[PDB]
């Protein structure tokens, strides 16, 4: 299909070149650098997940943590958060 | 020679941050450094449900993190590039009290 | 689920090593 | 002799088997030499090689099984002992090359 | 008068290293259990990293020719994108192990996985603590000890305080989980020492005549 | 699953040089930023997570290395046996030793 092409009036209407505003959330560099490969994971979307227990529900993005709430009360003492007042 | 330098200090405990200070200022009397500017306290706050699930009365946790900051920038001409190290060594290094320097 | 075709002495393209080819539509070894 | 370096080659490879590989290694490839299977299945099978070689670096020797020995083309258990039948080969070609003791 | 978006750099630069600390703590607790790992502390230097460990006997983790430890240093270089040789690790030793709950609970789990009886092990831990100098120690075991029905029994000796701010210092607690055939067996420990670091508990009055 | 030999050699060499592998628990499509190789591609290219994950799984199942999961990262370490193996593939000899044997300093 490397030689196919369509009417130019059907090619000026392709999408905006400015890539996409749907990149995956990567905390560090260790995640990535950026046949079935044609569609294995083309659905590019956010996947931010607890950096402890790897869960996509109830993640505190505030202050750039990305820590679930249940995976947080345990480690709060280690991190530095203290329960006073 | 003269560079106009700044010292930043950060910490989560009030005791060490008040102990590092005394040592550094006592050490710098000669070079011309002066006291700090105690900055507004940064309050991190998190409210979380006390339970891993929705049950019983709705009870909340209230965690917080205080961060304290003291800034000496009064070295400047009184201290040259090499002489700065003289002041960052005699002090009693503490395991957790990041101190950054920038002219 | 197409299944291969047996390989054989297709190099006999030349009677005696005349070095000819180093077929339907003219396609390159792989792409075109 | 000639039984140790091939192994050193094989860890980085350089030998090849099968008819398609050799010819594609005969033409448009740095064919140094190859120790043939010595006219096994058909001489013309290999007369295609000799004719092209003399028309366009190698020699011959009767030792196909050894060709499968130095070639890591036989199932070798961790104990470093023979298991399966030493797989006869013939494509023989050598590429990276990296003998002199023989010549 | 000032811009709040700059100091946020320093603040976010002190939050990142705290999270770095805890992951290491979990990793150690999961690996250096044979060295009696207690805790970890970190002095982020501008030049490198210096890490001060707390083990009952560092010589084990220290390794012949310091091979194991040096292996470890390189490993943490990969994960934190730090250059190796800048990740120096210093070991430190603990003396009054009875004063620390973590070591004793690790010992207790070790004993229990041998099929050693619970009562004997717990009371050995307790007399250990009182020998090292302790005003109290409490131990617990909950799970499917014998029958399908699950019940918990607790051992102890002397007084233990469980209220106030003093519980945040003189009272050290610890826990673990044990995966056995019948199912998870849960154990937890707490030791009370009022004379640590020469700190005086309140509601305490001394008079001289 | 059709992993080229170049990836094998690159992985093994990084293993030997750092005796380690602090890998990530990832299964999508992506490239490892550390180990890199230059073959056929013509320039130092990174490899893909699937290939390396399969390789390390084989290694561990064979006893060469051992893991120590903690949060979201795999931490592998090689043993004496592994040292006596990696040495064979990379054309090494007994005398050569891994870098951490010496001083990091």
């Amino acid at each position: 299909r490397n030689l196919g092409s369509c009417g130019a009036e059907d090619l000026d209407s392709r999408v905006h070149p400015s890539t996409i505003f749907w990149p995956t959330e990567a905390d560090n560099i260790n995640l990535a650098s950026g046949m079935r490969e044609t569609e294995f994971c083309t659905h590019i979307a956010h996947k931010r997940e607890c950096r402890i227990c790897g869960n996509y529900n109830s993640v505190y993005r505030k202050y750039g943590l990305f820590i679930c709430r249940r995976c947080f009360k345990e480690n709060a003492g280690k991190i530095g958060f203290v329960k006073l007042h | 020679m003269h560079q106009k330098y700044t010292i930043i200090v950060v910490g989560k405990d009030l005791k060490l941050v008040e102990r590092y200070v005394k040592s550094i200022v006592k050490e710098g009397r000669a070079f011309g450094i002066s006291g700090p500017c105690r900055a507004p306290v940064r309050r991190l706050t998190i409210t979380t449900r006390k339970s891993p699930c929705g049950e019983g009365t709705n009870t909340w946790h209230r965690f917080e993190l205080r961060m304290y900051k003291r800034t000496f920038w009064v070295t400047c001409g009184g201290n040259d590039i090499s002489t700065i190290l003289s002041k960052t060594v005699v002090i009693p290094g503490i395991q957790v009290t990041v101190e950054v320097e920038e002219p | 689920e197409p299944k291969k075709v047996r390989l054989a002495c297709l190099k006999y393209y030349t009677i005696k090593g005349d070095t000819a080819e180093p077929a339907r539509h003219a396609d390159r070894c792989h792409c075109g | 002799f000639l039984k140790e370096t091939f192994k050193r080659i094989h860890n980085m490879d350089g030998l090849v088997t099968g008819h398609r590989q050799v010819f594609k290694y005969l033409e448009r490839k740095r064919a140094k030499i190859c120790f043939l299977a010595s006219d096994c299945e058909e001489k013309q099978y290999a007369d295609i090689v000799e004719c092209l070689c003399k028309e366009y670096h190698l020699c011959k020797k009767f030792t196909r099984r050894t060709l499968g020995e130095l070639t890591g083309q036989v199932r070798c258990l961790a104990d470093s002992d023979k298991i399966i039948k030493v797989v006869p080969a013939s494509a023989c070609v050598i590429h990276n090359f990296v003998d002199v003791d023989s010549f | 008068i000032v811009r709040r978006d700059e100091e946020n750099v320093y603040y976010s630069k002190y939050l990142n290293d705290c999270i770095m600390e805890a992951e290491l703590h979990e990793f150690f607790s999961r690996e250096l259990v044979d060295a009696g790992y207690a805790s970890c502390s970190l002095c982020r230097t501008i030049d490198s990293i210096c890490v001060i460990i707390q083990c009952a006997e560092p010589e084990v983790v220290m390794g012949d020719n310091h091979y194991r430890l040096h292996k470890i240093e390189y490993l943490l270089a990969g994960r934190f994108m730090c250059d190796p040789k800048n990740f120096n690790i210093w070991v430190d030793k603990i003396i009054k192990r009875g004063l620390s709950a973590e070591i004793m609970v690790d010992n207790l789990r070790a004993k229990l996985e041998e099929a050693m009886p619970i009562r004997r092990a717990a009371y050995s831990i307790i007399r250990t603590a009182m020998r090292a100098g302790a005003a109290g120690c409490e131990v617990i075991v909950a799970g499917k000890l014998r029958a399908q029905r699950a019940r918990a029994n607790k051992f102890k000796e002397g007084c233990l305080i469980s209220t106030g701010h003093p519980k945040r210092i003189f009272l050290a607690e610890a826990t673990r989980h044990i995966k056995m055939r019948q199912g998870v067996i849960g154990v937890k420990v707490r030791i009370y020492n009022p004379n640590i670091r020469g700190a005086v508990m309140p509601d305490k009055i001394e008079i001289g005549a | 699953v059709h992993i080229p030999k170049a990836v094998y050699k690159a992985v093994y060499a990084h293993l030997y040089e750092n005796a380690s592998l602090a890998l990530k628990e990832y299964w999508r499509v992506g490239n490892v930023p550390g180990i890199t190789y230059v073959d056929e591609n013509g320039k130092l290219c990174n490899p893909t997570y699937l290939h390396v994950n399969c390789i390390m799984q084989s290694l561990e199942s064979r006893g060469v290395v051992k893991d120590t999961f903690a949060w979201r990262h795999h931490y592998y370490l090689l043993t004496e046996k592994g040292e006596q193996f990696i040495r064979k593939e990379l054309d090494l000899t007994d005398d050569v030793l891994p870098t951490p044997y010496s001083k990091p300093s």
